[PDB]
């Protein structure tokens, strides 16, 4: 018989006063009781967070913006688990419509790029706001913030500044939020990692790929922030999940050389001149490495000293060396 | 060494569901492993969920080109056990529909082979005779194809007023529509290139293999159902 | 050994009952999936099998 | 660093309500009207037939309704295929080979379900070796019910599907981001 | 210059368009020979079909498999297309009246035709599928054994005249088109342009039934594109091929009664007038060639490759080597050794 | 005929338990042996000693079975599992259900004494 | 050459005397390895090697100095 | 620049434009499932000797059939000599042909039962 | 309920349009079958497919399948 992993009990009882009464064993026919909507869903991170929510039963509320990319979530529920709506962050009545019956609002719209229709501080800290405001006014139980690792107010990097911000005004809105600073997410398709040195025609560094940051399996991500959703003692914490052991960027890339059994190109440029190229790549309409991005490459990864770990949730990341085969295998050519 | 390819399942000769897993010197078949099992339902387990009545569904479902021939054998041996007796228009009813059925699942036979082999056109001629007598199928029993028609006892229901005269009608050019057919493959060289001295079984072998039908009598040996227990 | 076509029919009597047939040259499922467990014809099985399958 | 405000609107309308009331608006309309009509005019799928369902998907292509005439040519290869119809009792020894058929479909790829059994697992749903609906493998898009579902039922479904092309948003919903 | 650029765009439109609609035309009328209609419905009455496909080709993923090479897989249909393009600049719609006017126009044309079979000889190296593997050896041989019998129709022809000039050999079938004396070679070519192109019923190459697809299962998007457009402007080419060889290019009839009762001195509207002439003959010379490809593939069912190299190397080509023993054997008779 | 098929061995219930024990080493060699084909086929993410721990594992099971007959069943069945796997009928996801415990952690809460058994409703 | 042999099965569990190798030393007597330990050590014998040994004669080998005379 | 090699020059780029457009306007999302190859959905040499042969013998026979344009462009000059030249040439030709055709060189249970009574 | 059946048993065959088909039915008394097994011609075709086809050519193989005219709803019930 299946088991409810992710509950502690049979009986809940949210913050908000609603009692929750698990029914069946666990399995896809089953219903945890919990209501969550998940911003950013159909992304990366989003994809692995909404397919364990829902393995289990629990309602999945998914705001969206392209009805073609959130199809492959319907598969993750039962009939009636997965619900879909859709959602502009310059709609407030959408955002509304989005939280208001949910017990858990976890966040993950987060853009590496600035766009046309919105910059850093729009999709970092307004967007933020307006989500935290549904959430104070919907009294929402559990409101969980997801940023970036290294998110400091007075960043050299307009990422990291708007992600800090972003994190001031969603305590100061919903004193209550959990925050969550993830490291650098692997795993498979992941962006702007392993998949990209997997098949780039060559990786431009400005920094002699000397950053060093410790990289977190996706799925350990997802895992961890499922039990943040589930244990209201993480209430108003800040965790810190990062992978077990630091690297640099070249010895990732001597490690997906070796396991490529390819040899990956790289090529280090002056600072200023790779500035100008991203700038000027700026101008197509698909994504590509931003100018902020390149800022970036000259940050190391900081870790606050006093931050909740995966230890306080009970959870051992994997190692990144141990999954390399396993996750860029389909290029190795052999 | 032999070489072995997965003939099937993503394939229009394997019909969809037929994992052949052949193993070939060259171009020549040394064994060959069918695995079926793709298409395992477990009929047979849930007919002993259902009543006679309930179960009887199943049946056209299994070759289901040949729906009423399923309805009939399966209403024969409920029959057979219930002791009774299917009256007289009953029975001439069944009869009639059951060749309707056999031209039904002769024509997708036929066509579907001829198109195997590469002849395209008598797919779709064969098709629209299929389609006038889907017709008459759909004007008895209110499905195109499962019609549960053939129910132990007899049929579900009479026949609807003007059926026995379209009937007709569509048997006075059948003729014609089979010529065409003929037409086009009987005497086609590269058909008897495709089909002469292939797939050759003996007459002893077909009895020990436990063939049936065409692939029987095709061995020259003449035992029909109709003809040696008449039913 | 006096029947060819009793092979298949052995390996389906096989693979829904569990019955052996000392002497068959190539016993193995025939109908159920791969690595099943239990033969679904004994009144013993239940009708819905004890396992299901998704995408995960 | 520098910006500090936002100035992004309150009720700014969502894609379903969005009307194009500019010269990029009527720019972009056009151009995603031209991607969705060839989309709908080549609609090629992959046969994927497993059974009693699939001898009305052969009647869809008889004469008497010929699919060819719509545009739609059903390929062997699923490289050159847009629709996947899963048109057949869907078993768990076939599960497996579904979604590899599903995962080697280039994009933009749609699935339409087709029959009781890939529905909801139909007349076998409560059998030991039946997956209940395809959906539970692959994602779908317009479910044509019936058992089998008639020729006329399985092109409704079609043009269900086509609708649906039809109102998607490509570059008016890149603009949009 | 501008000329130059005028008349090429107006030739590369032409034949690229007539390429689109060949295929639509293929559908519509093996549709009506199964007694249905075929595209009627994407454009009025079903002329926008070929469009249609071409705009969502170009829409879709390149799918590159993992054991591929990638720049092979894409380069191989590129390079069938453009020889099937580039054999295109030698055929005369009038007496020279063409692009190229090369004295070497029927090298130029084996030539640029031997240069077919890389496509099908290069793609199962580049999907490493099997399916594809199976099918490109078997492809390259049927596709040599054919162009054989193709090469040897060609010289049994310049027999007649001693010439390698294209409009030279269109010429001298104002006497009598050449299908006359050679109605038998005419029936071989026929036989033999079918299997060269890889049509049914010699469609073994990329038969759906005996290989899922063929060579192509793993080509989508524009690649697939190349295969087809190549396949479709190679079935017109090789019928071009046949229209002047033996069918007499742009000869239609003796206008020239018709035109000294309609005009009496040059002027552009008689220059037009008899381009329109020529042109509509080779024209309708294509037309029936086409049609009768999609004839064949509506009447019979594939051959097997042994069937097929069977007939080519041992019915075909005994009989073209025993016309290249008695047609010099009549010319030395009759004395009528053709001047250069 | 129909003939038997890559790695096939007809029916046969020994006699005697020693004969069958000579065929059972004889089998667990054969799966030992066959450990690297099954982890190129499968794509496994784990290593060759695990595949060959988990064979260990399957034919400990079994262990301290008596009657010769079950024996005899356990045998056949083993056969006609390595037979499965080395021919490449099995898939990939059937595969894998010989392999529960390599996939990652369900979750943080597997109840192990009566007290979260029956939190749960599971005591 | 039998050094190798000696660093195959030296490195494996149930042995907690790794000195005990001595080169005429029966698995079964002195190692107190199984029959099922007895096929996992002739099998990484032959695969460190890379020489594939039939039934019988693997069946035949119970002892260090046995697999040294078949090496 | 002449019509010729202007139109050679033309057709490569436009095979060239329509690769880059399906580049530019395509999506491209590729995963591991996708990327494998595909035989009839679900993972998974030796040769005769007419395979080797049909090749082979494409060669000789080709330069048999390519060494008659230099006759058949000079027909008229050669006469009634390099007539009988160009036969015996064919001839030869043709016993090689008849070797092949008489060895099947391209071409890939009827016991009785008796009882010892 | 349904009607019940005497007990009993029988296998009924016919002559199908495929070959001869049959049906061995077991009947306890009760309403419900106690055992219905279906002899599917296709299954026995399919069964002597390997002893027909060894030694042909791949497209002979589909030639033979095409012969055998097979549905697969009768070869796996
Ligand atoms: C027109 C020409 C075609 C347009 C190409 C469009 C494009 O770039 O898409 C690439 C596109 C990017 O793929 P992706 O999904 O983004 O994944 C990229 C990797 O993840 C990793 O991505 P990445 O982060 O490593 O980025 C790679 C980057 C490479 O970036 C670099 O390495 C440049 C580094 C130097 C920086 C400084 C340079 C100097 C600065 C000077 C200042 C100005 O390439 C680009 O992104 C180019 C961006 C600019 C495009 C400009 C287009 C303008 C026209 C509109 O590749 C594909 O889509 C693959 C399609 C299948 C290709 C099969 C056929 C190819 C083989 C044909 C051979 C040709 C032979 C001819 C004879
Ligand atoms: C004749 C054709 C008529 C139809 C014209 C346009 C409709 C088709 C447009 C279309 O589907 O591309 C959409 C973008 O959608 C827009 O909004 C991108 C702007 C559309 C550009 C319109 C250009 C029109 C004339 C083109 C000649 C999908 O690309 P996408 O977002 O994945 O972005 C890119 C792009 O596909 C690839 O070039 C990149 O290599 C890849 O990295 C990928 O990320
Ligand atoms: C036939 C019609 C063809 C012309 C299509 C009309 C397109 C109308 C686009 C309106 C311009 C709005 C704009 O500012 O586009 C800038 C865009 C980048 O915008 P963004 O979404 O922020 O992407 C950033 C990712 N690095 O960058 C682009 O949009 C590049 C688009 C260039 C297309 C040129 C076609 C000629
Ligand atoms: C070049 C690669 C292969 C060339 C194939 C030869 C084709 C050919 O026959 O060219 C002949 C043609 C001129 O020949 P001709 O018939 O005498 O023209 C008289 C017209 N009144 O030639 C022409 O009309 C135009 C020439 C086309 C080829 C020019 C390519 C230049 C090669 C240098 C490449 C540099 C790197
Ligand atoms: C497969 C398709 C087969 C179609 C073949 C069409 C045959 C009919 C056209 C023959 C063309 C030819 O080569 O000679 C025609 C020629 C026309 O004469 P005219 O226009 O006055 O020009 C004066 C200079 N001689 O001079 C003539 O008129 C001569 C008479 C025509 C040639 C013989 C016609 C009878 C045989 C036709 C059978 C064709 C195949 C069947
Ligand atoms: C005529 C149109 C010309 C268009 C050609 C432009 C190609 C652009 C595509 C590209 O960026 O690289 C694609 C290529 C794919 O190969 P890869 O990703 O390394 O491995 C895949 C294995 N599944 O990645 C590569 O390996 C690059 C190989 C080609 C080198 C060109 C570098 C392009 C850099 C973009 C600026
Ligand atoms: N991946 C990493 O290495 C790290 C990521 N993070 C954070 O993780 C979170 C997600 O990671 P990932 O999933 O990889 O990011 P993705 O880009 O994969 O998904 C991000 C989500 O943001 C949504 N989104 C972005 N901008 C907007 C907007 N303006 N309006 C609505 N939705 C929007 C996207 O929706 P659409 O698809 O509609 O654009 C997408 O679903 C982000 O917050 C990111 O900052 C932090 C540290 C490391
Ligand atoms: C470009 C490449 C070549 C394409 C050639 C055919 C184009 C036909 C077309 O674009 O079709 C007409 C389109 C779409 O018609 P619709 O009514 O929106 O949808 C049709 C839905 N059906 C299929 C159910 C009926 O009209 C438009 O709105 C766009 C008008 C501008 C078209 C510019 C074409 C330039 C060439
Ligand atoms: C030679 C060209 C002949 C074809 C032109 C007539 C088709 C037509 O103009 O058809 C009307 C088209 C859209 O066709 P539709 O949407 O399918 O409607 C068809 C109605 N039904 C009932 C059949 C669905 O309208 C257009 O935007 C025309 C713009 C296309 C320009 C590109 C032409 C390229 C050459
Ligand atoms: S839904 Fe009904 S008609 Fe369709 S395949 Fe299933 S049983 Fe047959």
């Amino acid at each position: 018989m299946n088991s409810f992993e992710n509950l502690a009990q049979d009986v809940n009882i949210t913050r908000s006063g609603k009692t929750l009464i698990a029914k069946g064993t666990g399995g896809r026919s089953s219903r945890t009781g919990y209501t969550a909507t998940v911003f950013g869903a159909n992304g990366f991170l989003g994809s692995y967070l909404t397919a364990k929510l829902a393995k289990h039963g629990t309602t999945v509320v998914v705001p969206y913006r392209e009805e073609m990319a959130k199809r492959h979530l319907k598969v993750t529920g039962d009939l009636g688990v997965v619900n879909f709506l859709e959602m502009d962050l310059r709609n407030l009545e959408s955002i509304d419509e989005a939280v208001r019956h949910s017990d858990i609002v976890v966040n993950l719209i987060g853009r590496e790029y600035e766009t046309k229709n919105f910059n850093y501080y729009d999709v970092h800290v307004e967007g933020a706001r307006r989500i935290a405001e549904a959430v104070k006014k919907h009294n929402i139980a559990r409101y969980i913030h997801v940023s970036a690792f290294n998110a400091e107010i007075d960043s050299p990097s307009e990422f990291n500044h708007t992600k800090g911000l972003g994190e001031q005004v969603t305590k100061d809105i919903v004193p209550w939020a959990t925050i969550v600073r993830p490291a650098p997410m692997f795993g498979r398709e992941d962006k702007w990692f392993l998949d990209r040195m997997a098949r780039s025609p060559c990786l431009v560094s400005a920094n002699k790929f000397q950053e060093t940051s410790n990289p977190v399996h996706v799925i350990d991500v997802a895992a961890a922030l499922e039990r943040i959703c589930f244990d209201d003692s993480t209430v108003a914490q800040t965790f810190e999940l990062y992978g077990p052991q630091k690297f640099t960027q070249k010895q990732i890339i001597d490690m997906v050389s070796e396991t490529l059994r390819k040899e990956v190109r790289h090529i280090e440029l002056p600072k200023a001149l790779y500035q100008a190229y991203t700038k000027a790549t700026q101008a197509i309409w698909w994504p590509t490495y931003s100018p902020d991005q390149v800022e970036r490459q000259f940050l190391s990864q900081k870790i606050d000293p006093s931050a909740k770990t995966f230890n306080d949730l009970d959870l051992t990341p994997m190692e990144l060396p141990d999954l390399m085969f396993k996750l860029i295998r389909p290029y190795r050519v052999n | 060494r032999a070489f072995t390819i997965n003939f099937g399942p993503q394939h229009p000769a394997a019909h969809g569901v037929l994992r052949l897993i052949l193993e070939l010197s060259g171009e020549e078949i040394i064994r060959s492993d069918p695995h079926v099992g793709l298409l395992h339902r477990g009929t047979e387990k849930l007919i002993e969920y259902k009543t006679y009545m309930q179960a009887l569904p199943y049946f056209d479902r299994l070759d289901y080109v040949s729906m009423m021939t399923n309805e009939q054998v399966f209403s024969l041996a409920v029959e057979k056990l219930l002791n009774v007796e299917v009256p007289l228009r009953g029975k001439y009813i069944r009869t009639m529909f059951g060749e309707i059925t056999r031209v039904l699942n002769h024509l997708m036979s036929v066509c579907s082979h001829a198109m195997d082999v590469g002849a395209l056109t008598p797919f779709l001629w064969g098709f629209e005779e299929r389609e006038k007598l889907m017709e008459f199928y759909e004007r008895v029993s209110g499905a195109r194809l499962h019609a549960a028609y053939v129910r132990p006892g007899g049929v579900s229901q009479d026949l609807p007023a003007g059926l026995l005269d379209d009937i007709y009608m569509w048997a006075t050019q059948f003729g014609d529509r089979l010529d065409e057919i003929e037409e086009l493959l009987t005497d086609n060289r590269i058909w008897k290139l495709r089909t002469v001295n292939i797939g050759t079984v003996t007459a002893q072998d077909a009895l020990n293999l436990g063939l049936s039908g065409p692939m029987l009598r095709g061995s020259g040996i003449p035992f029909d159902i109709r003809k040696n227990a008449p039913y | 050994c006096l029947y060819e076509g009793a092979n298949w029919f052995e390996r389906e009597a096989y693979d829904m009952y569990g019955v052996f047939f000392e002497g068959h040259p190539d016993l193995r499922r025939i109908m159920t999936d791969y690595g099943f467990e239990g033969h679904p014809l004994r009144k013993d099985f239940p009708l819905t099998g004890y396992t299901e399958v998704r995408w995960d | 660093p520098r910006v500090s405000s936002s100035s992004m609107p309150t009720d700014f309308p969502l894609p379903s309500q969005q009307k194009p009331n500019s010269a990029v608006d009527y720019t972009l309309t056009t151009l995603d009207a031209v991607a969705n009509w060839a989309r709908q005019g080549s609609f090629w799928p992959v046969t994927f037939g497993l059974a009693c369902c699939a001898v009305e998907m052969m009647h869809v292509s008889a004469p008497r309704y010929d699919q060819d005439r719509l545009g739609i040519i059903f390929r062997a290869s699923p490289r050159q295929s847009d629709i996947m119809i899963v048109a057949g009792t869907l078993t768990n020894k076939m599960a497996p080979v579904l979604r590899q058929v599903y995962d080697q479909m280039p994009e933009p790829r749609w699935v339409i379900s087709m029959g009781s059994c890939a529905n909801g697992g139909g007349y076998y749903h409560f059998s030991y070796s039946v997956v209940r609906g395809c959906d539970r493998i692959v994602p779908v898009d317009v479910y044509v019910p019936g058992c089998p579902p008639t020729s006329e039922a399985l092109m409704y479904g079609v043009f269900q599907l086509q609708r649906k092309m039809r109102n998607t948003k490509i570059t008016r919903m890149w603009y949009r981001k | 210059m501008i000329i130059n650029i005028v008349e090429i765009l107006i030739f590369l439109v032409c034949v690229l368009f007539s390429v689109a609609y060949l295929t639509v035309a293929e559908r519509k009328t093996l549709a009506y020979m199964q007694r249905r209609l075929g595209p009627n419905f994407v454009g009025y009455y079903g002329l926008l079909q070929a469009f249609a496909d071409a705009v969502k080709l170009l829409l879709k993923e390149i799918v590159l498999p993992k054991e591929s090479n990638y720049i092979i897989l894409v380069i191989s249909p590129l390079i069938t297309l453009i020889t099937a393009l580039i054999g295109w600049v030698v055929i005369p719609l009038g007496p020279g009246i063409t692009l190229g006017e090369l004295n070497l126009g029927i090298l130029f044309s084996l030539a640029i035709g031997s240069l077919g079979v890389f496509g099908s000889l290069l793609s199962g190296w580049s999907s490493n599928s099997k399916y594809s593997l199976l099918g490109s050896i078997r492809s390259t041989a049927q596709l040599i054994s054919y162009e054989l019998i193709l090469t040897s129709i060609f010289i049994i022809i310049i027999m007649f005249v001693s010439s390698l000039n294209i409009t030279t050999i269109i010429e001298t079938q104002r006497v009598v088109w050449y299908c006359i004396p050679l109605l038998p070679l005419l029936l071989i070519f026929f036989i033999a342009s079918v299997a060269e192109t890889a049509r049914p019923p010699f469609d073994l190459t990329e038969s759906e039934s005996e290989l899922v697809a063929g060579y192509f299962t793993e080509y989508s998007g524009s690649p697939f594109v190349f295969f087809f457009l190549a396949e479709y402007s190679n079935i017109i080419l090789i019928s071009a091929f046949n229209g002047y060889l033996l069918l007499g290019g742009y000869l239609s009839f003796n206008y020239s009664y018709l035109f000294n009762i309609l005009f009496n001195d040059y002027s552009y509207v008689s220059f037009l007038f008899e381009g329109l002439i020529n042109s509509s003959a080779y024209a309708i010379k294509l037309v029936f060639l086409m049609f009768s490809f999609i004839w064949v593939r509506a009447a019979f069912p594939r051959f097997t490759y042994d069937n097929l190299i069977n007939f080519c190397w041992i019915i075909l080509l005994p009989l073209l080597f025993g016309i290249f023993l008695i047609i010099p054997s009549t010319l030395y008779i009759f004395d009528s050794f053709p001047t250069l | 005929a129909i003939i038997a098929t890559a790695f096939a061995e007809t029916v046969k219930f020994s006699g005697s338990k020693q004969e069958l024990q000579k065929r059972t080493l004889a089998l667990y060699r054969q799966f030992l042996r066959g450990a690297p084909t099954f982890a190129d086929l499968y794509e496994v993410q784990f290593s060759i000693p695990t595949i060959r721990t988990k064979i260990r594992q399957e034919f400990e099971r079994h262990r301290f079975v008596d009657d010769l007959s079950i024996q005899n069943v356990l045998y056949a069945k083993g056969h006609m599992e390595y037979q499965e796997c080395i021919n490449f009928w099995k898939q990939q996801a059937q595969f894998l259900k010989y392999f529960p415990e390599e996939d990652d952690i369900q979750g943080r809460h597997q109840p192990s004494n009566f007290v979260d058994k029956f939190l749960k409703n599971r005591a | 050459a039998e050094k190798r042999i000696a660093a195959v099965l030296e490195s494996f569990d149930k042995i907690s005397n790794p000195a005990a190798i001595t080169p005429t030393a029966s698995f079964a007597k002195d190692l107190n390895l199984d029959s099922l330990d007895t096929v996992e050590v002739v099998v990484a014998i032959e695969e460190e090697f890379g020489i594939e040994i039939p039934d019988k004669e693997a069946d035949e080998i119970k002892s260090v100095n046995q697999a040294v005379e078949y090496i | 620049m002449n019509t010729f090699i202007i139109f050679i020059i033309l057709i490569p780029i436009v095979g060239f434009a329509l690769l880059a457009v399906n580049i530019l306007l395509a999506v491209y999302k590729p995963y591991n499932e996708k990327l494998g190859a595909f035989e009839c959905g679900l993972t998974s040499l030796a040769f005769n000797a007419a395979f080797i042969l049909v090749a082979i013998l494409f060669l000789p026979f080709d330069l048999e059939i390519s060494t008659l344009l230099p006759y058949v462009m000079s027909i008229y000059l050669v006469s009634n000599y390099g007539f009988t030249i160009v036969l015996l040439f064919l001839l030869i030709l043709i016993i090689g042909f008849v070797y092949e055709i008489n060895t099947n060189a391209l071409k890939i249970n009827t016991d009785s039962l008796i009882y010892k009574l | 309920k349904g009607y019940s059946v005497p007990p009993g048993e029988t296998y009924t065959a016919i002559e199908a349009p495929k070959g001869e088909m049959g049906v061995y039915v077991v009947s306890d008394g009760s309403e419900r079958p106690y055992k219905c097994k279906i002899r599917a011609p296709g299954f026995a075709h399919l069964g002597a497919f390997d002893h027909i086809a060894r030694g042909h050519f791949l497209p002979d193989a589909v030639a033979i399948i095409g012969t055998m005219d097979l549905v697969f709803g009768e070869v796996d019930r």
